[PDB]
């Protein structure tokens, strides 16, 4: 029975992936912090004890609680331990030693059945799976270990006549553990790493988990990059990702000139708008966007800027002798300086962030969005019609 | 498309007929004119002749009269209730002539009030119980005696005695 | 088998539920007599006195009030008895029914109360203790080592002087009768707007009535084609061809997904 | 009227009702092996308690006497009542809400299932 | 949100729409008049207008009539009306089977289905009873019509012959839609109960019972449609909600009323545009876009007149409407999407249109309700708001007491 489902699982878990079968299955079966959750349809009592098809297969790897005077070492040496790769993977690039100490566990892999897909079935695991570690499968009803062979029995066998047979039936604990059977490990949050895709972002987007990091390297294999999500779990304390947020999309406003120009437009804006849902996720009002003041204005443009800017508004000048403004104009908007004054639509959001940050041609962006030149010339004149009335309005 | 001709049609002893010529402009027919309430909206056709045809292709106001009492009055028209040809005109709302419709009875009560001096001397000002009954309610059942779709109109008479009981009896 | 066991407790779940709407519904009948007893006077003078205004009939209303009280109250008893007794909160089968069988007089009735209170005591510590470490065990805080619940009640039953002041407020401004004249005269002890006779509960029983307002809120002939002919109709026929490819789902799928349509141990 | 007749008359049809409710109630606890869940009980019996203090502060009140104005220990076992509900119970209820909530809809399922 | 009003009656209800134009002509010399836009000439009936739809190929729209009754076929390429057909009655329903305008079936008034073709009418032909909605599957080649009788009738193109009408168990069907993804198809019978049919065997699936706590009264389904995903089901009740629903679940995810308390007559799922949780829900009174997981009011298009159906060109902002008036309405939302590609240049003029703006997100009670409501008490504070002979509410709030009283 266990053999039948554990290929069952394997389909599902081997169902989507590049190649790399093999070595999996010692990992899930030796490593310590490995633990496996299986979605199951509804159980029918008429059904005779058969089992049910698996379908959302997730394996967790539980991470973190990493002394500090290790990563400290550890990162002034520049040597990675093996496992661990989230706490090590942030604590490296945000040089943070807090976040090592912190417990969290990272979906090594979630997989549904193909078949299935989109209906909804890997977005209720992920929900249920936040929902057991918060703490809120509590048991409602008023042992799962095994003892290991003595080293007494070890001596005292031959190797002839050694009984090699399966365990016996009584002794090991059910295959399928109700959530609330076994108790939930303290975790304060939960990670995903995998190569950006849109389908991926969408569904890690809807199930609340934000940006952390995004290699700048594209796997050679793939040519994906790598991106690490996380959630925190409420009861516990959501500061520290909200900085982490913070820091990672003015990272990522620089760097979509140098090696994610080739991102789409509406790529790159998801994972900005991803990011700014983590904002949202806290109420405290301590650490908030900062709205350009006009010394600032001023520092940053000239007054003949703004006139240069002023004209193209009423069509009086073309578009080339703006093309110097629009990138600091885009950092400023993405980075939520402008306010609640001005604001975009999707497309418009769109055209901006490739111009101004992707640094592509007008022609360029009219191919990607399947629009004509000519309408996204005069979408991104309306832009800066908007943007001239609020540096008005602010003078 | 519309035709008035007989030579479509089968004869008398069944013989199946042929098409003796191509359709002629003096036996025509234009297409009906669906009337439905709504705001007054009329569409004049040039007929033959100089004469010309109204189509009341909307209209939400109509002229009613009180036979019994005898007299008249410009009411709103709420909506069908009763067609004796086809239900489906029921069901959209459509007006034509011998439709059972309902009206405002706010212009009726306030001339009786007017005239005879009786919510609703005393013998002349007694009238129907149903009809009673119709004004209490604040809508009274009317049957359209114009045809909207020829004469631009919808004027009626409100029903009364074995008239309203009848239709009464089929609503 | 287990999904039966499940039904039984979810059954058993709702009786609670719809008893727990019951009571309150006893709590807001209750509700003007609690305003209306705030009224009453508050010494002997003013309670004689009021009796003097109308004699008669103030002490036909009065008999007839405090046989309503015996009734009623000895009846709650004897709810009270038989509900600690089924849910096993009284230990002692026996006593119980000696309890319902006697009839008890107002003094006996308030020794009842007592020891059904010190009971529900002992209750009390035993389930808050229990169900507290489940819940902390459940969420992981049985690894980490935020007070225990019983814990919480008796910090809070210790600051009975504060809620003690909660209850004295007069919120509604309710002024017994006579007030002013005991005033006057040096008939309350106590005083010599916070009232210490006047008791408010006001903002429990919102809260009360808002909870069940909320939780019923979350839980709710052949001419003229009348007759269809189904002869070939050669103007139509072949007018469009059907797509080979078929509906995008596979056809295992959509025998499913229409099956659902509108809805060792091994475990 | 005497105001203490006005008074006296709304306490006598308050106690008609809940007598009558109390009656009613009484009638379908005796109506209904099913296993309860000992914290929601306990919150069943706190509040009865509570009416019964709310109750005993009635009493106390009414009589002519009035020996004990202010109630002190019809209060006292009210406040007892009243913070058992509010502080322990109250926390507890909701971090177990949500698996009451799925029990309570299994068994619906259930319910129209077999029907 | 913006809405623009390209063309339409930018007049009030009250005000005739024919006397304007004559007033219309007095005031040509206001400088308003000759800077107007058209995106499409001659795109206003003669009367009104019954339905409207956009061919698949994405560069054609075609329309039905009033008097004379009579179909438009407009070109988006040439901004102009193609060609007028006029016809024998007026058109209930239609449909485009070919990508183009060229293949089209309509279904007239007279219980008379007829088929048109490039040169014209190819053929007509009569159904037992009279129609009410149409639809047709391209796997199957069958044209399924509803009608007055409790018989679902089935034609068949490729044969050109009638076959076995499905039977519904209720008598009428107001509306039928069919999934692309799936091939489930649904009927809208006169009581409150959608009957679900599979094509590839004669069969019901199932039927749904539309319930309603808030409102007992009778109601009829009056339009149903299914999203794209095809595990999403929208109804649309007489007593004025529309329904949302997983077809796997028996209940409503989510019931969003217009509040007016009129017939529901259209329902477009916006998933094309980005954003694909948006509905639009159309009574003859308003047409609103609201969120389809939480219900919450993106935008609203109000005409004037009334709307006899309302249609989205795929993949872009504008909206075009059916209306009582003699122009059609077309709607611009610039945020939803960008607008199509034959009319690009009307996003450079967008501060020239009419710029037009509560009333979708609130509920609407009349006299009479209020008062079998019990919310006379409601009267004359900030939580009721009058309009005009009825009176505002919070959605949730009327929810709440509808089951009070």
């Amino acid at each position: 029975v266990s053999e039948n489902f554990l290929e069952k699982m394997m389909a599902l878990y081997v169902s989507s992936h590049y190649k790399n079968s093999p070595n999996d299955l010692q990992l899930m079966s030796d490593a310590p912090a490995h633990k496996l959750f299986v979605l199951l349809p509804p159980i029918d009592p008429k059904d005779g004890g058969r089992i049910p098809d698996p379908l959302c297969v997730i394996q967790i790897a539980l991470e973190g609680e990493i002394s500090k005077e290790s990563v400290r070492n550890s990162l002034s040496r520049g040597q990675r331990a093996g496992g661990d790769l989230i706490p090590w993977l942030i604590s490296q690039q945000f040089q943070d030693e807090e976040f090592a100490s912190l417990s969290g566990a990272r979906i090594v892999r979630i997989a549904t059945n193909p078949e299935y897909a989109s209906m909804g079935y890997g977005s209720r695991a992920i929900e249920l799976l936040r929902d057991y570690f918060e703490g809120k499968f509590t048991d409602m009803s008023e042992d799962y270990s095994i003892k290991r062979v003595s080293d007494k029995e070890l001596a005292k066998t031959n190797l002839l006549k050694d009984d090699v047979k399966l365990r016996d039936a009584k002794t090991l604990p059910p295959l399928l553990l109700k959530l609330s059977e076994q108790p939930p490990h303290y975790l304060h949050y939960l990670g995903v790493s995998y190569g950006l895709t849109q389908s991926l972002h969408k569904f890690w987007k809807n199930n609340s988990f934000v940006p952390v990091y995004l290699r700048q390297t594209a796997n050679d294999l793939t040519g994906e990059h790598t991106c690490v999500m996380l959630n925190v779990l409420e009861g516990r304390e959501s500061n520290w990702l909200v900085e982490f947020a913070k820091d990672f999309r003015k990272r990522f406003l620089s760097l979509l000139s140098y090696d994610f120009h080739k991102f789409t437009a509406v790529q790159a804006l998801s994972v900005i708008e991803s990011s700014k849902k983590a904002q949202d996720l806290s109420d405290d009002e301590k650490h908030d966007n900062k709205e350009l003041t006009r010394t600032h204005l001023d520092d940053i443009f000239s007054p003949f800027d703004l006139k240069r800017l002023d004209s193209y508004s009423n069509n009086l000048l073309d578009y080339h002798v703006i093309g110097d403004m629009i990138p600091m104009l885009a950092l400023l908007y993405f980075g939520d300086k402008m306010g609640d004054s001005v604001k975009l639509s999707s497309v418009q959001s769109a055209i901006l962030l490739a111009i101004g940050l992707q640094r592509k041609n007008i022609d360029t962006i009219a191919k990607e969005l399947n629009l004509p030149s000519n309408q996204t010339i005069a979408m991104f004149a309306k832009i800066m019609r908007k943007m001239s009335q609020y540096f008005r309005q602010l003078l | 498309g519309i035709s008035r001709d007989s030579r479509h049609k089968r004869s008398a002893t069944g013989a199946k007929r042929a098409q003796f010529r191509k359709k002629r402009k003096f036996e025509l027919g234009r297409q009906p004119a669906n009337t439905k309430i709504g705001a007054k909206r009329i569409h004049s056709v040039r007929t033959r002749g100089g004469n010309k045809k109204y189509r009341a292709l909307r209209i939400e106001t109509g002229n009613f009269s009180w036979a019994s009492e005898g007299i008249s009055k410009k009411t709103r028209i709420a909506g069908v209730v009763y067609h004796p040809s086809n239900n489906e005109l029921v069901r959209t709302n459509t007006l034509t002539k011998a439709a059972i419709v309902q009206i405002d009875a706010t212009p009726f009560r306030q001339w009786f009030e007017a005239h005879y001096g009786q919510t609703l001397r005393a013998a002349s000002a007694k009238i129907e119980s149903s009809v009673e009954s119709q004004f209490s309610a604040g809508r009274l059942y009317a049957c359209i005696s114009s045809r909207p779709g020829q004469s631009g109109r919808c004027d009626g008479y409100i029903l009364e005695g074995e008239e309203l009981a009848f239709y009464l009896r089929r609503l | 088998q287990s999904v039966q066991r499940d039904a039984s407790k979810g059954y058993s779940i709702l009786q609670q539920t719809k008893l727990f709407d019951n009571i309150i519904d006893l709590r807001i009948k209750l509700q003007k007599a609690v305003i209306a007893a705030n009224k009453l006077p508050l010494t002997t003078e003013s309670w004689e006195e009021a009796k003097m205004d109308d004699s008669e009939e103030t002490k036909r209303l009065l008999k007839e009030n405090e046989k309503l009280f015996n009734n009623l109250f000895n009846r709650l008893i004897n709810f009270r008895i038989k509900f600690q007794l089924g849910d096993h909160i009284t230990q002692n089968e026996e006593v119980a029914k000696h309890k319902l069988s006697k009839k008890r007089s107002l003094k006996e009735l308030y020794q009842e109360t007592n020891s059904l209170d010190s009971e529900l005591k002992e209750y009390r510590t035993a389930v808050l203790n229990k169900w507290s470490t489940k819940v902390s065990s459940a969420s992981g805080n049985a690894a980490l080592s935020n007070l225990p619940a019983d814990v919480q009640v008796e910090n809070q039953l210790s600051d009975m002087s504060r809620l003690m002041k909660r209850t004295k407020l007069n919120r509604r401004n309710i002024t017994p009768l006579y007030f002013q004249k005991d005033c006057a005269n040096g008939r309350l002890p106590e005083l010599i707007t916070e009232n210490p006779y006047v008791f408010d509960d006001e903002d429990f029983y919102r809260v009360l009535l808002n909870d069940l307002i909320d939780k019923k809120i979350s839980n709710a002939k052949a001419s003229k084609g009348r007759k269809l002919n189904y002869s070939v109709q050669d103007p139509i026929a072949n007018y469009e061809a059907p797509i080979t490819s078929g509906y995008k789902w596979s056809d295992d799928q959509i025998d499913e997904f229409f099956a659902g349509l509108l809805g060792i141990q091994i475990f | 009227m005497s105001e203490l007749n006005a008074l006296l008359k709304d306490i006598n049809g308050s106690l008609t009702a809940t007598s009558e409710s109390l009656e009613r109630l009484s009638g379908i606890y005796s109506n209904s092996p099913a296993e309860k869940v000992s914290l929601l009980s306990l919150k069943n019996g706190s509040m009865l308690g509570y009416i019964n203090s709310l109750l005993m502060l009635i009493g106390n009140r009414l009589d002519d006497e009035c020996k004990d104005p202010s109630a002190m220990d019809a209060r006292e076992r009210s406040i007892q009542h009243r913070v058992v509900l509010e502080r322990g119970v109250k926390p507890l209820e909701k971090k177990l809400a949500y698996q009451l909530d799925k029990l309570t809809r299994a068994y619906v399922k259930m319910e129209k299932e077999y029907k | 949100v913006s809405v623009y009003q390209v063309s339409g009656t930018n007049v009030s209800r009250s005000l005739p729409d024919w006397i304007a134009k004559k007033r219309k002509r007095q005031l040509k010399n206001d400088l308003e008049y000759q800077n107007r836009v058209e995106l499409i000439q001659d795109f206003e009936f003669s009367e009104a207008s019954n339905k409207i739809k956009v061919s698949r190929d994405g560069q054609y729209c075609m329309a039905t009539g009033t008097y004379k009754p009579q179909i438009h076929v407009y070109d988006f390429a040439n901004l102009s009306l193609k060609f007028d057909r006029h016809t024998d009655a007026e058109n209930v329903d239609f449909t485009i089977l070919s990508d183009d305008w060229t293949k089209s079936v309509h279904l007239q008034n007279d219980r008379s289905i007829q088929f048109q073709n490039k040169g014209g009418l190819h053929y007509t032909t009569r159904i037992p009873k009279f129609g009410r909605s149409l639809v047709y599957n391209k796997v199957n080649c069958d044209l399924y019509v509803g009608a007055s009788g409790n018989e679902l009738y089935r034609l068949n193109l490729e044969k050109g012959r009638f076959l076995n009408p499905f039977k519904l168990d209720t008598e009428g069907v107001n509306h039928v839609s069919i999934n692309e993804v799936n091939g489930l198809l649904a009927a809208g019978t006169e009581t409150n109960v959608v009957e679900f049919w599979d094509p590839r065997s004669r069969s019901r699936v199932s039927k749904l019972y539309l319930e309603n706590n808030i409102d007992n009264r009778p109601f009829q389904v009056t339009t149903t449609s299914f999203r794209n995903d095809g595990l999403t089901f929208a109804c649309g009740t007489s007593n004025g909600y529309s329904y949302i629903y997983d077809l796997r679940t028996s209940e409503p995810s989510i019931i969003k009323d217009q509040g007016y308390g009129f017939d529901i007559k259209k329902i477009i799922w916006l998933d094309n545009v980005g954003t694909e949780n948006k509905i639009v829900t159309c009574d003859k009174r308003i047409a609103k876009i609201w969120d389809r997981l939480d219900g919450k009011a993106y935008a609203s298009m109000e005409p004037s007149v009334d709307i006899n159906d309302i249609e989205h060109v795929p993949g872009t902002g504008m909206f075009f409407t059916a209306n009582e008036s003699i122009p059609m309405h077309t709607y611009y939302i610039p945020s939803l999407g960008p607008s199509p590609r034959w009319c690009s240049f009307l996003d450079s003029i967008t501060e020239e249109l009419e710029e037009k703006p509560v009333y979708s997100n609130y509920r609407f009670i009349t006299r009479d309700d209020v008062k079998k409501l019990n919310l006379t008490h409601l009267v004359g504070s900030r939580v009721l708001r009058a309009y005009m002979h009825g009176f505002f509410i919070n959605t949730e709030l009327y929810d709440k007491v509808s089951l009070i009283a």
